[PDB]
């Protein structure tokens, strides 16, 4: 369904812009923690 | 005025033996009356 | 074995698969990552 | 200084806020439907 | 059998109240 | 039911009796 | 804005409570209009 | 170190939220329960079970959203979404009323997680569980009603539904079909619980305006330390007031935050109570003897009479719509009325 | 020094073992006014014809009433708001036939709840203390007001006050709901929030206080003996309840003041309490819960039914039963 | 501690208190019959509860 | 007093928070919308749609009756 | 009733007037605290 | 009024033996 | 077989203001059950 | 006679206030 589609697309957008935004830090402190 | 201790008040007691004969004597007059206190 | 039977064996299944043993594995990973120092 | 970034506490945070934002977007959509 | 309606009561009350009465001043005792 | 007051007086009279030959104060010489 | 590198949180408390007070106040908006306003 | 002490070590570390072994029940029971609610009051209908709209995208607001009770032809059926109900439909899950239990069950198991979690972190910080036998009381409020009494009835359906008007709902459904202002064990709650404000209110401003001079604000909230070793206000002056004022005074601190928790408590075990009852239909509906008087005697009225008056026209005007399952068809020369309405 | 100053001096008094004060005055002679007159009439008052319409209803033990279904039954309605003292009746029986029992007892109470709130700020003001315990009091003085005299008035009788009664009162609060759907005010829910969250904060502070009280006594006695009156130093531990509750919830939901955690104990039920006696004073001029009733539509314009149309039907089946031979014309405006 | 011959008869079964076996012990195995008795009350709750239907018997008076 | 994790005033107060939320919650907020206004959420949760709670052939509510067969009664409904 | 009506005005003026002028009696110097 | 003919007794007992219950053992009280 | 005293014997205590909370308890309880006693 | 059961259960509640009130337990400074 492209209902499905466009009501995802949103949600990884916001995923991808977190990710972009804060992804050297997060693996920073995932490798810190082991 | 000032509410003062009465030194007039004593214990009452009653022992194990007075105990159990009032309690038979109040068993027995039940026993004697409850057929009247019916008809 | 009815459906309802089956249906039933496989909610044992899955609960575990998809609650009981997810959350042990994550649980037992990250306490043993994150481990207090005494 | 230098926390930490994800924790539990971010994790339940998120939990609550991520659903309650998408269901107060459903709920505005609401706002709009017409009989 | 049509008894008097005020015999258990009455009976009860006649036993229990004495009873008490003696209860209590044997447990104190002592006191 | 007055039987049931009947009996519960003498089954009164019959407990005193058990405990004040069982559990009866002791004579004792002093 | 009145210091470098970080909002004010007074000006995060007044954009977040103009944002939920318009929330609301669709919602509001939303009992007189659509579906469950009676017309 | 073994792996079991590595995982308690972890599950009870000092972080905002605390988890514990309890949490492990707690947070996903109680995560569903929640938003089960949320997610049926938003979206999920009573058409089928009802023939009621129940839901925001409906077109209801929050006062009449509800995670509405399932059909009454499911019986005390669990109605898991696997179940031969639904057969692991979501749809018809979410159409037959599978919320209902979804929350239910879910919730129940939350509200032992929580009460869990009070003894946990009781034992861990080193203080007596009172805040667990205390929470007792919602508990047993929340089986007797949300449990018993649906499982004494007919079905699910009679149990009170998840939301506002669904729950005023039960309320007057249980004065009209039980009189249940009449049952003494209700009674009791209703002491319990107005007593309880009535302790919260009375000991909250009289700790307030008992408070020793221990700062020099007139903002007086200022003055207190929560690490120092005496009284913030003045018992002996409370005592003084309440026993001229009232008669009677508390004059043991312990004592008088010992009854604050009875008081409430003791009143939700007895409505609970009463409510086992009423799953039952064990009522205190009825004075037999004013009834019998009344049916001889046309003018001896009561109040007592005349709610039963009103509870027969709750019950006969009410049920068509309340219980659709039963197709109750009362024609309208069969309803009661008084003159003129 | 002069006999007035002295009588002054003995009723400001605070080594009375009752406070009497200028609001006692009136206090006591009112309450006991009122009080003798409601056992006299709860025991032995004949019925009161309370709607106007010569159907008597007996209120009174000695008239087949239990204590469930006793009451003081309130007014006639052909009386309406008028002044009915005993001295405006022919006769004592004539009276007692209208309710006026219901009218002595309701007046006496009110003026002596209103002054016993200002008892208690007298006494406050005696000892030095602050004075702001009457302020507390004034939430119930302000629901019994409600009930007994604003309802009323707004409502053109006292016929229209709660009965003085349990059954009573539960009449009342039926035909309350039937005509003013007060379980969908607003206020009403505030006031079930405020004695809901009031016993749920009495039941919490109880417990977090008796969780964290010292080790004072042994396993025997009660630990109620662990605290010996007008001692100086606290009785249980405020530091580690707070620890605990700010585990149970989080740190930051913790009172660890406890000035600030007593304030809001006074303030949560009596907030609430206020706003349920001004819902039930402003219902007194008809301003009703909300009225939902056919505010779902289908597409077509057919109703769909929500819990609100059923709590209607509850309502409608309340309100053509209530006093059932009292209406006359087909609304109920009155 | 009054003796009689009754009290020496069975003093052996009150002899061993407070031994105890050290770690773990037994404690797996308790866990897996916990959850076998688990499973046989969902079981049985599930058929009394009609949600669990077997071929063979019906949930009803007949049988 | 802190059990560790970063104040959340020093948090939603930076400049980085804002930059991802800016976007993050609009996202989730016209997400939402956006499942309502397709009308993916009538068809998830089975909710009727305004033209759909009778049909021109059943006038009456469609009250579930039978103990098993739901699916096939609930498509009877329509 | 005329004489109860009577009694009961008598009585009840009494009251308040009680009432009033003991608060007229400088009822702010009776406190513990300061008299000014 | 046809009332429960076991009211009287149900309610007298009721009341008086937790009463003597509590006599006692307040007035034991300090033996 | 010898009687010995048993030392685990213990007085049991009623204070005054718990015996006016239970009487007061025990009538008001009285009070709200005779009507349905009664019935 | 039921009215004779209510008026005594009401009166003894009313007997336990006045002594609560009157011959309560001092409150002492100790
Ligand atoms: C303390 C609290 C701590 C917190 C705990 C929270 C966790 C709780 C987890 C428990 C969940 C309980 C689910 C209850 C299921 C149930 O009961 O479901 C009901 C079923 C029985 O099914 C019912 O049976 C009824 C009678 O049927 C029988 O009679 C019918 C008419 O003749 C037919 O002939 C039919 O074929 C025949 O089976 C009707 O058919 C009902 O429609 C049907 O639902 O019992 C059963 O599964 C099992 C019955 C035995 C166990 C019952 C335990 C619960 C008891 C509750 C109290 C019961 C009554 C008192 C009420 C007050
Ligand atoms: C699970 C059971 C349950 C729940 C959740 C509720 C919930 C509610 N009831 Mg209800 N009620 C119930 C059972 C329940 N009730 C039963 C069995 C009866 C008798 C039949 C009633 C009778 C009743 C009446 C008559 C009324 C309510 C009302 C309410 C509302 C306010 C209540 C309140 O403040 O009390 C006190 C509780 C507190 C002061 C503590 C706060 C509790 C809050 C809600 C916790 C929420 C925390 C947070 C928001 C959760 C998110 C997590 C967070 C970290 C983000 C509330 C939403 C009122 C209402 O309808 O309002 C519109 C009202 O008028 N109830
Ligand atoms: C970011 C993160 C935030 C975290 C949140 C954590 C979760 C919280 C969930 C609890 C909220 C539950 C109530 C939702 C109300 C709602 O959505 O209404 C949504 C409705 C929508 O309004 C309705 O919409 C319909 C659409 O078809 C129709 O248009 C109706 O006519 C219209 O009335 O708004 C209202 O009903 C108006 C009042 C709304 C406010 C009521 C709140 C009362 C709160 C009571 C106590 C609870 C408090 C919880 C919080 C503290
Ligand atoms: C999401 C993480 C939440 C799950 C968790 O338990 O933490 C797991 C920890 C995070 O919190 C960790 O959490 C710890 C605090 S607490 O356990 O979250 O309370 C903290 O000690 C540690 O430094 C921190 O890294 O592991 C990480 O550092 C990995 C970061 C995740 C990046 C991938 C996305
Ligand atoms: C969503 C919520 C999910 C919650 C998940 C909770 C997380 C898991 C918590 C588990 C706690 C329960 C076990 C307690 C630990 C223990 O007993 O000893 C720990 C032992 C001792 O071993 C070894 O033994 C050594 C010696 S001894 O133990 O002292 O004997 C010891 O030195 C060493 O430490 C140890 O390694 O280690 C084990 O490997 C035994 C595991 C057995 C656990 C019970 C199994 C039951 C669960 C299965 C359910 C399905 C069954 C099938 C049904 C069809
Ligand atoms: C303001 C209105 C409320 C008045 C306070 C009510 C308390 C009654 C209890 C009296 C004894 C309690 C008592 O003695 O109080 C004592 C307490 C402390 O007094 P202090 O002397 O320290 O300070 C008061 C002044 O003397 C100096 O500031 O007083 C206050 O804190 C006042 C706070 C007012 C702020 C309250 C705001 C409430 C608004 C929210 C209401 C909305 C609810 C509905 C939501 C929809
Ligand atoms: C205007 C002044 C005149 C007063 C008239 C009003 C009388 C009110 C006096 C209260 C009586 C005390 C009863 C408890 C017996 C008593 O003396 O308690 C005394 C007690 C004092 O407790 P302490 O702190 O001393 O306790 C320490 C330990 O000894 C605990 O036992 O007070 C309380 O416990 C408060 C909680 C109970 C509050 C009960 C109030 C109930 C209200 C009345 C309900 C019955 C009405 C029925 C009508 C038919
Ligand atoms: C169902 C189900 C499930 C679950 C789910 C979930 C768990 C979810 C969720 C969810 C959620 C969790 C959601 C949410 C939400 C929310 C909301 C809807 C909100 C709101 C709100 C509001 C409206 C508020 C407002 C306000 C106020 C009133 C006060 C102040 C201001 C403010 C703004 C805050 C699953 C799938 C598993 C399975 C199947 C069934
Ligand atoms: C409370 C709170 C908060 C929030 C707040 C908010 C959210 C808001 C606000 C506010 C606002 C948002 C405001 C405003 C305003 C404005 C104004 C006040 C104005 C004015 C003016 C005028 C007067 C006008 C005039 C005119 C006219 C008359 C006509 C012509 C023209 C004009 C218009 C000029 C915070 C967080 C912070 C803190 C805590 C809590
Ligand atoms: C800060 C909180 C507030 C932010 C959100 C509020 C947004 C304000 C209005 C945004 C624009 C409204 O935009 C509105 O979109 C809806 C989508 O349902 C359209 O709605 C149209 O299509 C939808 C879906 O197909 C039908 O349900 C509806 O009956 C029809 O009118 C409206 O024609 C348009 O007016
Ligand atoms: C703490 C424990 C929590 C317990 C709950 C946790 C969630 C449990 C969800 C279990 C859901 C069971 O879901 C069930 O899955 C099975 C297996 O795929 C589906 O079964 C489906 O596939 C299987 C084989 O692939 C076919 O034989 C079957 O005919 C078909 O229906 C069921 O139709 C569905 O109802
Ligand atoms: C926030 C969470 C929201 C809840 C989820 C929202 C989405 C709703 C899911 C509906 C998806 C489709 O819904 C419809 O019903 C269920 C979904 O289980 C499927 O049902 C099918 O699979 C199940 C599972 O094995 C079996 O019982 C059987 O094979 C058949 O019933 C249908 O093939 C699908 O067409
Ligand atoms: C200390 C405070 C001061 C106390 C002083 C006040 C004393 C009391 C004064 C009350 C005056 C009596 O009030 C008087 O009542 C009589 C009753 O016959 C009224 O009389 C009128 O109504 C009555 C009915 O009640 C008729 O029977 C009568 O024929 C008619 O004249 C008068 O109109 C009124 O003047
Ligand atoms: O009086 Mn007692 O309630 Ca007030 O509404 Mn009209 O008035 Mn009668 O009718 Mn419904
Ligand atoms: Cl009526
Ligand atoms: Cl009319
Ligand atoms: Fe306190």
């Amino acid at each position: 369904d492209w209902r499905v589609i466009v009501v995802v697309s949103p949600l990884l957008i916001a995923a991808t812009w977190a990710a972009i935004n804060i992804g050297a830090a997060a693996i920073r402190q995932l490798q810190d923690v082991l | 005025m000032d509410r003062n201790s009465n030194p007039n008040r004593q214990p009452v007691e009653l022992n194990r033996t007075s105990l159990y004969l009032g309690l038979l004597l109040v068993a027995v007059l039940g026993i004697l009356f409850s057929s009247y206190f019916f008809n | 074995m009815t459906p309802s039977l089956a249906n039933f064996l496989w909610s044992l299944v899955l609960g575990a698969a998809i609650v009981l043993i997810p959350a042990t594995v994550g649980l037992i990973f990250i306490s043993q990552k994150d481990k207090i120092t005494r | 200084v230098t926390y930490p970034i994800f924790t539990v506490r971010w994790l339940a945070v998120h939990t609550l806020a991520v659903p309650s934002v998408f269901f107060v977007g459903a709920i505005a959509a609401m706002q709009f439907i017409q009989r | 059998m049509q008894v008097n309606n005020l015999g258990f009561i009455a009976s009860i009350l006649f036993v229990l109240v004495p009873t008490v009465f003696l209860l209590i001043l044997f447990i104190q005792t002592g006191k | 039911m007055e039987s049931v007051a009947y009996i519960l007086v003498l089954t009164m009279a019959l407990a005193v009796l058990f405990f004040a030959i069982a559990f009866r104060e002791p004579p004792r010489i002093e | 804005m009145f210091a470098e590198g970080r909002i004010p949180l007074w000006v995060v408390g007044v954009v977040a409570g103009i944002g939920a007070i318009g929330v609301l106040g669709l919602f509001f908006y939303g009992a007189y209009a659509g579906l469950g306003s009676s017309m | 170190r073994g792996w079991f002490d590595v995982l308690d070590d972890w599950l009870k570390r000092d972080r905002f939220v605390f988890i514990g072994w309890s949490g492990l029940l707690l947070f996903p029971c109680a995560f569903m329960a929640l938003g089960g609610w949320l997610t049926g009051t938003t979206f999920v209908t009573s058409w089928y079970t009802h023939g009621l709209a129940s839901s925001y995208l409906e077109g209801a607001n929050f006062l009449t959203v509800a995670v509405s009770s399932p059909a009454d032809a499911f019986g005390h059926s669990l109605l898991f979404l696997w179940g031969p109900e639904a057969q692991g439909n979501l749809t018809r899950w979410f159409q037959i009323g599978g919320l209902w239990p979804f929350v239910a069950l879910h919730g129940a198991f939350g509200l032992i997680g929580f009460m869990l979690r009070q003894f946990e972190i009781s034992r861990l910080v080193g203080i007596r569980p009172y805040n667990a036998i205390a929470f007792s009381g919602p508990i047993a409020v929340f089986v007797s009603v949300f449990l018993m009494y649906p499982l004494g009835q007919s079905s699910w359906f009679f149990a009170p539904s998840f939301g506002v008007a669904g729950i005023f709902r039960f309320i007057l459904f249980l004065q009209g079909f039980h009189n249940w202002t009449l049952n003494p064990f209700h009674m009791m709650g209703v002491a319990g619980i107005l007593g309880g404000a009535l302790l919260c209110a009375i000991h909250g401003a009289t700790v307030e305006n008992t408070l020793f001079e221990d700062g020099e604000d007139s903002n007086t909230f200022r003055a207190f330390e929560p690490t120092q070793a005496e009284e913030t206000y003045s018992m002996v002056t409370a005592n003084r007031f309440w026993s001229q004022i009232f008669g009677i005074a508390f004059s043991n601190k312990r004592w008088l935050h010992f009854f604050m928790l009875f008081v409430p408590v003791t009143g939700l075990w007895m409505s609970s109570v009463g409510i086992v009852g009423l799953a039952l239909n064990l009522r205190a509906y009825d004075f037999v003897s004013q009834e019998l008087r009344a049916a001889e005697d046309p003018e001896f009225e009561t109040f007592y009479t005349k709610n039963i008056l009103l509870n027969e026209g709750m019950r006969a005007w009410m049920a068509p719509q309340d219980q659709p399952h039963e197709n109750f068809i009362f024609p309208e020369e069969v309803l009661p009325r008084g003159n003129a309405l | 020094a002069s006999l007035w100053e002295q009588f002054c001096q003995w009723v400001t008094s605070t080594n009375n073992r009752i406070y009497v004060g200028w609001f006692g005055t009136l206090m006591i002679p009112t309450l006991l006014t009122a009080t003798t007159c409601f056992i006299i009439a709860f025991i032995a008052a004949p019925p009161v014809d309370i709607d106007g319409i010569r159907e008597p209803v007996a209120g009174s033990l000695l008239y087949g009433n239990n204590i469930i279904s006793g009451a003081v039954v309130p007014s006639s309605n052909a009386i309406g708001l008028h002044f009915y003292p005993i001295w405006e009746a022919a006769s004592l029986d004539e009276w007692l036939y209208n309710g006026g029992p219901y009218q002595l007892v309701v007046f006496h109470f009110l003026i002596g709840i209103f002054c016993y709130m200002g008892r208690q700020w007298e006494l406050s003001y005696r000892l030095g203390m602050r004075p702001w315990i009457c302020v507390a009091y004034s939430a119930p003085v302000s629901a019994a007001t409600a009930v007994f005299l604003i309802y009323p008035i707004g409502q053109g009788s006292f016929s229209d006050g709660m009965p003085l009664g349990i059954s009573g009162t539960f009449n009342f609060m039926i035909v309350f709901q039937a005509e003013h759907n007060i379980l969908m005010h607003p206020f009403h829910m505030l006031g079930v929030a405020g004695v809901f969250g009031g016993s749920l904060f009495s039941a919490m502070h109880g417990s977090l206080v008796t969780s964290s009280l010292v080790r004072e006594t042994t396993e025997v006695e009660s630990q109620n003996y662990g605290y010996k009156f007008g001692q100086e130093e606290e009785t249980y531990n405020i530091v580690a309840a707070h620890g605990y509750f700010g585990r149970l919830i989080f740190q930051y939901a913790s009172f660890n003041n406890s000035r600030s955690l007593h304030f809001f104990l006074g303030a949560w039920p009596v907030i609430g309490i206020w706003f349920t006696a001004m819902g039930v004073s402003t219902m007194a001029f008809n301003l009703n819960g909300f009225n939902f009733n056919q505010s779902i539509l289908d597409s077509q314009g057919r109703v769909i039914g929500t819990w609100a149309d059923v709590l209607n039907r509850a309502n409608i089946g309340f309100e053509v039963m209530h006093e059932r031979n009292a209406h006359n014309f087909p609304l109920d405006l009155a | 501690a009054q003796r009689t011959r009754l009290g020496d008869i069975l003093r052996p079964l009150n002899s061993e208190y407070g031994k105890v076996v050290p770690g773990w012990g037994t404690t797996p195995v308790m866990g897996v019959f916990m959850a076998l008795f688990l499973v046989f009350l969902l079981i049985i709750l599930q058929i009394y509860n009609s949600s669990l239907i077997l071929e063979g018997f019906s949930v009803d008076w007949a049988g | 007093g802190t059990t560790g994790e970063r104040p959340f005033s020093d948090i939603v107060t930076s400049i980085r928070y804002w930059v991802i939320h800016s976007i993050t919650i609009p996202m989730l907020f016209i997400a939402g919308w956006l499942f309502v206004s397709t009308g993916l959420a009538y068809d998830a949760f089975g909710t009727p749609r305004p033209d759909e709670y009778f049909t021109q052939t059943r006038q009456e509510l469609p009250i579930l009756q039978e103990r098993y067969d739901i699916n096939q009664e609930i498509q009877e409904f329509n | 009733m005329l004489t109860l009506k009577i009694a009961v005005y008598i009585v009840v003026g009494l009251f308040i007037s009680l009432f009033i002028f003991g608060f007229l009696s400088s009822d702010p110097t009776r406190n513990p605290g300061r008299k000014d």
